[PDB]
């Protein structure tokens, strides 16, 4: 069986603007075979309230999810992207930083 | 644009002595999802997922999850014929995936028609452009083919691809047509981040478009710059757009050189972006 690991990223739908709602979105990509978990972390606690998309993959046939939630930046709260696969030493975590 | 896709993509994985395979399939036109069936759902039936599809009735649902049904039943005995073929652990868990789906011509033709297969990440079988011939990746897909050109698997594919695929396929982009006949062209803008006090990052941004198909290019007077670009993998916004980005770290001096061309359906023109100081 092929092995690929993911890609992770985390940004925001809009522009974040502290005080406006938004929705925080970590996208995985690229992974083969399609088990996985992801979490997304305010202030490295878990949040409630997280859907993802139904599993679907690319051309190169592998696996893409996202997992997002609504939110409301602002100048104080940490948010971040935790994910582990088979591909990885252990859960990889991805800060949200908000230029990328 | 002229050509429009409907595709589904299933995902069929072993779970050795711990119950039946999972099965999903996901349905999109084009770039946007509109329906799923997930195995493991509290009542499994396919079911809509765009507003645009809660105006079938229930004899589509039901058609559709028997039709998936059926396929999964299929994929189920390929998972254990695949096993065997390659002499592998009944223990260990594995993975079929399958594509398949029709493009529809701005004329109303098959554009081309698909029906492929994966087993654990790498291609195995695939229905030729002519819909009446298959390529097989090894000696287990030559074994597939032969029991798929005994079955006449071709025709009937042929027949669907040509037939009734293009007909939901319009009848989708009918239905759905303000969300599927748009062309939402990228807002674009470059940003400027120092490295240090002799270097920047330029990053061009591109937002909220629809399809996903994009050029995105960093060029040092005119000359492209892939190898010293990052640019990272198109993704959701969650909307039904998308966006991408891409950045170079550059000489303060020479920030005037890089430009950052967008290429677009959405975009009557090419556009060509500049640091804006
Ligand atoms: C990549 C997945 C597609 C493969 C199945 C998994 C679920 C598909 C759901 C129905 C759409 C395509 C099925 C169309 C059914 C159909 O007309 O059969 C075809 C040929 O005629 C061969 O029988
Ligand atoms: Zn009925």
């Amino acid at each position: 069986a092929i092995q690929r690991t993911p890609k992770i990223q985390v940004y925001s739908r809009h522009p974040p603007e502290n005080g406006k709602p938004n929705f925080l979105n970590c996208y995985v990509s690229g992974f083969h075979p399609s088990d996985i978990e992801v979490d997304l972390l305010k202030n490295g606690e878990k949040m409630g309230k997280v859907e993802h998309s139904d599993l679907s993959f690319s051309k190169d046939w592998s696996f893409y999810l996202l997992y997002y939630t609504e939110f409301t930046p602002n100048e104080k709260d940490e948010y971040a992207c935790r994910v582990n696969h088979v591909t990885l030493s252990g859960p990889r975590t991805v800060k949200w930083d908000r230029d990328m | 644009a002229g050509s429009h896709s409907m595709r589904y993509f299933s995902t069929t994985v072993s779970r050795p002595g711990r119950g039946e395979p999972r099965f999903i399939v996901v349905g999109y036109v084009d770039d946007t999802q509109f329906v799923r069936f997930d195995s493991d759902a509290a009542s499994p039936k396919m079911e809509p997922r765009a507003p645009w599809m809660e105006q079938e009735g229930p004899e589509y649902w039901e058609e559709q999850t028997r039709r998936v049904k059926d396929a999964a039943q299929t994929f189920r005995v390929s998972l254990g014929n695949l096993r065997g073929y390659y002499n592998q652990s009944e223990a260990g868990s594995h993975t079929l995936q399958t594509m398949s789906g029709c493009d529809l011509g701005p004329d109303g033709r098959l554009l081309r028609g698909y029906y492929q297969q994966a087993y654990d990440g790498r291609d195995y079988i695939a229905l030729n452009e002519d819909l009446r011939s298959w390529t097989a990746a090894d000696e287990a897909a030559q074994n597939t083919q032969r029991k798929w050109e005994a079955a006449g698997v071709a025709e009937q594919w042929r027949a669907y691809l040509e037939g009734e695929c293009l007909e939901s396929l319009r009848r989708y982009l009918e239905n759905g047509k303000e969300t599927l006949q748009r062309a939402e062209p990228p807002k674009t803008h470059v940003t400027h981040h120092p490295v240090s006090d002799h270097e920047a990052t330029l990053r061009c941004w591109a937002l909220g478009f629809y399809p996903a198909e994009i050029t995105l290019t960093w060029q040092r007077d005119g000359e492209d710059q892939t190898q010293d670009t990052e640019l990272v993998e198109t993704r959701p916004g969650g909307d039904g757009t998308f966006q991408k980005w891409g950045a170079v770290v550059v000489p303060s001096g020479e920030e005037q050189r890089y430009t950052c061309h967008v290429q677009h359906e959405g975009l009557p023109e090419p556009l060509t972006l500049r640091w804006e100081p």
